[PDB]
């Protein structure tokens, strides 16, 4: 869905809606400066901080930071809460996160399936200008291209070694059909993260891992075999270490012991771009008795580079909800989207996005091809936003204000 | 898996046996009085939409939150969500306080409850052919089986002929063959040709009971936890057996043996696993480490429907350095679910409920007694007034009556007082 | 001492003083309804809660609940504080309590000593209409029948397998002397609790257990042998599982982890009748940050069935102290008991009961067969009640009010 950063190459002035990104020009222009600061070597071992109101495309801006660095640089999302797990030490939880960010570039010989598609757990048939063949769909392969939104007639390249499907284009509404036989083994660059090499070489996770058993805690013995092989590949010239970008969300939740590890991992010359994201104005530090602005220690605030996102305008919100409406395959009347964006004004964007999927089912029961205002007004009255739900409980708990207008 | 029987905590759902499901018409609008429900139209219709979202597979990493006071139809609506999803679906009602265990971890108890919310629908129809072997060579094989009470000869298909040649056979061997792509052989095994000289042999198998041709019908509806609790024993007494503090019978390695056999039954197409509903009351009581387990749980496709309920407005996040949030749910998990508000019932609505519960429990009562008990449903909680039905029926039976009057219900309040009134009386 | 519940069979209207119970009609009538609620199956897996002022026969009402269920149903008292032990996990402390409540009924062949007694560490002689014999008293046997208050001339039945002495009656002030020889082996029903089977089959506790060593922590291996044998006896028809009654006192002291176990043990179909007892009006929950009425979690209060005891009237208190006076073998003047009950009005019943034993020794030093008012007035002035002792310390610590009448 997200194409890139959506900024000008020379002037670095961002477009209102470009490269899968909508609005937030101030933050995206500041994001473009940070990328240039690292490239010139001006900023060395410095974290980024995307502060702002909730649901202001904070993940998307950092997703833009990734694609604008290199062709295949690793980007990983980590919520600060996910670190505090019942089984897996918060050290291993953070080590996995950093290893998910650092990748290695190796040129490998692997077969790539290239050709036009003729669509139907299932069976999807492929075609070339010379040969035709039927292929039974794998359970994980179905979930892989549905996220890519692959339709019949599309020209695609499926690398069998990685499993990634890449949309090269289309023959009819354009790129023409490939000549030879589908599977062709070529010298292609493979970028696999350190954590992925660990999970490949370590014991395969059995079906229903959350049902019972230990988490993805990679053994120190296995990780050693990978680290020593990567170090041997660096010297040989076989592998090229590429530092990606780690995105940390809910940063206020991080303990003082986490920040000491983050700086220890940031100390390395091949450290990734650590992007922090705080949705809070004023928050206390965890582990430390003292309070701070975004929940960062007195030492981190001076090192970090802060960027601020702003609240979306009704016109900025207009397309965001329509893009999400098309992605969820729903058809709305112009009045309904205007109402849905009006919800996004006082209540959150995320709450308004939830009302999209709920209104579709009520419209399905009415048997209509257009989701209208009365269909949206229902979802708002059936399902409450956090601020309204708490208001509902508070009044039911104790009647704070009487009929007379007297308090208590 | 046939021997595995389902043990369910019926005491939790005992107060809701009067509810048959969710009362709503074809368009989706809730009825005034249907499926054992009175009022709560707004909340009834709301979760009456979430049941369709599950059926349409549009609940991608989503849950439900029931916001409202005590006795506002919260636990009741959760049971309705299961009842409307399908037939013989798992409903696991928990309270945040249950997670707070002494021996097991906060999620070793939350794990088994998730296993108690994911079931298995079995529909296996097998054609049994048990007995000895009396080989005949036709143009593709004729074998005569001998059972304890019957004898039958059958002309086998050429498909079985290839399978029998792989696993060595001779005349006088007890066999278990299946028409539904099944091959099993017991080489030389027969109790008929067993001498009393050898005891440690065990190479022989007894003659199978009944007839050779048997039609085995297997229709099983059990949760994942039922498979774990039945395979833990080295089983009728187990329904009342739990007297051990450690509870070391369920180990991670035992669950792996269940996960592999369940996967094998899915691959064969014999039985598919059906996710149900996990209900968590006192949602604010849950630790921050529990919510991160739930975040990982909701991302899985095998996961059941996680329905939470919180009676609190603004509550501190458990497991965090005093952070006030809505209903005590952290932001990370608050956005993950949709909130359904449950409205309190007015006195006129309360007496309509009383008449439904009394009819189910089997308590005959006068119209004036329903009014007096409804007055306690508005002054005190809905649970307290509903509890007065059983003692007042005993007080009436003692007085020789079947119909419960005001005088009988007046003594019930005098004998059995609510938690609020019992505290203030002591001064 | 306690004979039963002291209630009418048909009307369920309790008598003022019957079956070893005095007063508390409201609570005893409510107790009788609860028993009938379980019998009809109306109440399934529901705890009882005896709330009220201290020393209002809360143990006695629950003792009445037991005897009114079955002939030999197990009843055990447990104070919430006793659970938190220095050696023995509070899980084992609670498991022992629940196993002390569940019993098994097995018909066994055992010799029972039946005959008249001719009384004297000691030596008590027995007699029948056919034979006479002398028997040397065992140290534990002396303590067993002194609690039963066995006097010379009483007709008793001593089951040698259990060791319990049962008063069948008397020959002279009536039941006549037994015919044959004393020891007769008959098929009698034996009801021994699960915990007692554990303590019988496990290693015998050596003399002076509190002097040093681990507590009565029964090994998981021993408990397994009993559980498997009981399960084998249930199927055979040899044993009949009988769920008794567990009495939990000082309930406000229980942790959130205890209530989760209580509900887990209450979940069973063969669970005992769990009776809770709170002497507090408003008390905070332990383990939980929130407050509640009797110290029970927000989930327990709705499941539990609450019964309330009331403060005894001077006429109700009149016989209680006289019953305890006879039990402690003391003789009081009518004026002294009137004074002792007057103490029981403002100060507790338990404090007034303590003044009985103390006044006897002061009366013994005066060499009188009647304990009078001046004998009781002494104990009150020598020994102080909790409310008076704290008052005494507070004034000695800091003179809160001066001679002028000025505070601070
Ligand atoms: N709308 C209703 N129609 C019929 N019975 C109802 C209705 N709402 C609540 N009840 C009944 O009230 C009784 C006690 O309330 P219950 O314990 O279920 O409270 P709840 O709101 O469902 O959940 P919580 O325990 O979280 O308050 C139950 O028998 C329940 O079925």
């Amino acid at each position: 869905h997200i194409r890139g950063l959506g900024v000008d190459a020379d002037t670095l002035e961002p477009r209102p809606s470009s490269q899968g990104l909508v609005g937030q020009e101030k933050a995206r222009k500041a994001a473009a400066v940070v990328l240039e600061m690292i490239k010139q070597g001006k900023i060395a071992g410095r974290a980024v901080l995307i502060a702002g109101p909730p649901s202001t495309g904070k993940t998307a801006i950092a997703m833009g930071m990734a694609q604008s660095l290199g062709q295949d640089v690793p980007f990983t999302t980590l919520a600060a809460s996910e670190i505090f797990s019942l089984e897996m030490s918060k050290t291993e939880a953070l080590t996995q996160a950093f290893r998910k960010s650092i990748g290695v570039r190796i040129k490998e010989e692997s077969e790539i399936m290239e050709g036009e598609v003729v669509e139907i757990q299932g069976k999807l048939t492929i075609k070339t200008t010379d040969m035709e063949a039927i292929y039974d769909m794998g359970s994980k392969m179905i979930d892989a291209m549905t996220k890519e939104r692959v339709m019949a007639g599309d020209i695609i390249s499926i690398d069998k070694s990685s499993g990634k499907i890449t949309k090269l284009g289309r023959s009819y509404a354009f790129l023409q059909c490939p000549e030879g036989e589908l599977q062709k083994r070529k010298e292609v660059v493979h970028t696999v993260s350190l954590h992925e090499i660990d999970v490949i070489n370590s014991r395969t996770q059995g079906f229903l891992a959350l049902f019972s058993g230990d988490t993805g805690e990679i053994r120190s013995e296995i990780r050693d075999q990978i680290n020593t092989k990567v170090a041997e590949w660096k010297e040989e010239g076989k592998a090229e270490i590429v530092p990606g970008v780690l995105f940390i969300d809910e940063v206020h939740m991080l303990d003082i012991e986490c920040f000491s590890y983050i700086n220890r991992a940031l100390e390395s010359d091949l450290a990734p771009i650590v992007i922090m994201a705080s949705n809070r104005g004023v928050s206390r530090i965890r582990g430390t008795d003292y309070k701070s602005p975004h929940g960062l220690p007195l030492d981190f605030l001076d090192r970090v580079v802060i960027i601020n996102t702003h609240p979306y305008t009704p016109d900025e919100l207009r397309q965001i909800l329509s893009i999400r409406a098309q992605e969820e395959e729903v058809d709305l009347t112009p009045d309904a989207l205007a109402l849905l964006t009006k919800i996004g004004q006082e209540a959150g964007l995320r709450y308004a996005s939830n009302l999209i999927t709920t209104s579709q089912l009520i419209a399905a029961k009415r048997r209509a091809k257009q989701v209208g205002v009365e269909d949206v007004q229902r979802s708002f009255k059936l399902f409450y936003d956090p601020a309204r739900s708490v208001r509902f409980v508070q009044e039911s708990e104790k009647r704070l204000i009487g009929n007379d207008g007297v308090v208590d | 898996i046939s021997e595995v029987r389902g043990n369910t905590r019926d005491h939790r759902t005992a107060a809701h046996t009067h509810i048959k499901g969710l009362g709503l018409n074809s368009s989706g609008i809730a009825e005034k009085q249907a499926a054992g429900f009175v009022g709560q139209c707004a909340a009834r219709e709301a979760c009456g939409v979430v049941v369709d979202l599950i059926k349409a597979h549009k609940m991608a990493g989503r849950g439900v939150l029931l916001a409202g006071g005590p006795g506002t139809g919260k636990t009741a609506l959760a049971l309705a969500i299961s009842q409307e999803l399908g037939t013989k679906i798992p409903f696991c009602p928990i309270t945040g306080s249950e997670i707070y265990s002494t021996e097991v971890k906060k999620t070793e108890v939350l794990m088994e409850n998730f296993r108690r919310a994911i079931g298995l629908r079995v529909r296996e129809t097998k054609d049994v052919y048990e007995g000895e072997v009396t080989e005949m060579t036709p143009e593709t094989l004729l074998i005569g089986l001998k059972s304890a009470r019957g004898q039958k000869k059958l002309r086998l298909d050429p498909s079985i002929y290839e399978a029998i040649q792989k696993e060595r056979v001779q005349v006088g061997d007890v066999i278990y063959i299946e028409t539904n792509t099944g091959a099993c052989k017991r080489v030389g095994r027969s109790d008929a040709y067993a001498t009393e000289f050898d005891l440690e042999a065990e190479e022989y198998v007894p003659i199978p009971k009944g007839e050779v041709h048997k039609k085995k019908e297997i229709v099983q509806d059990v949760t994942l936890h039922d498979l774990d609790v039945a395979n833990a024993r080295p089983i009728i007494s187990m329904m009342g057996q739990l007297m051990k503090p450690k509870m070391t019978e369920i180990t991670d390695k035992l669950r792996m043996e269940i996960n592999k056999v369940v996967q094998k039954y899915i691959n064969q197409g014999v039985a598919e696993l059906i996710p149900g509903v996990l209900f968590i009351d006192e949602a604010h009581m849950l630790d921050i480490e529990c919510f991160t387990y739930l975040n990982k749980a909701l991302e899985s496709p095998i996961a059941p429907i996680v329905v939470l309920a919180s009676n609190r407005g603004i509550a501190t996040i458990r497991g965090a350095d005093d952070l006030k949030a809505a209903h005590g749910i952290p932001p990370d998990f608050l956005q993950r679910l949709l909130i359904i508000p449950t409205h309190p019932y007015e006195p006129d609505e309360i007496r309509r409920i009383v008449r439904i519960r009394a009819q189910t429990e089997g308590v005959q009562l006068t119209d004036a007694a329903v009014d007096r008990v409804a007055e306690h449903g508005v002054r005190i909680s809905l649970r307290y007034c509903l509890q007065l039905l059983a003692p007042a029926s005993i007080l009436a039976r003692v007085n020789g009556r079947t119909q419960v009057d005001v005088q009988d219900i007046a003594e019930a309040e005098e004998l059995f007082l609510d938690a609020r009134r019992s505290a203030n009386i002591l001064t």
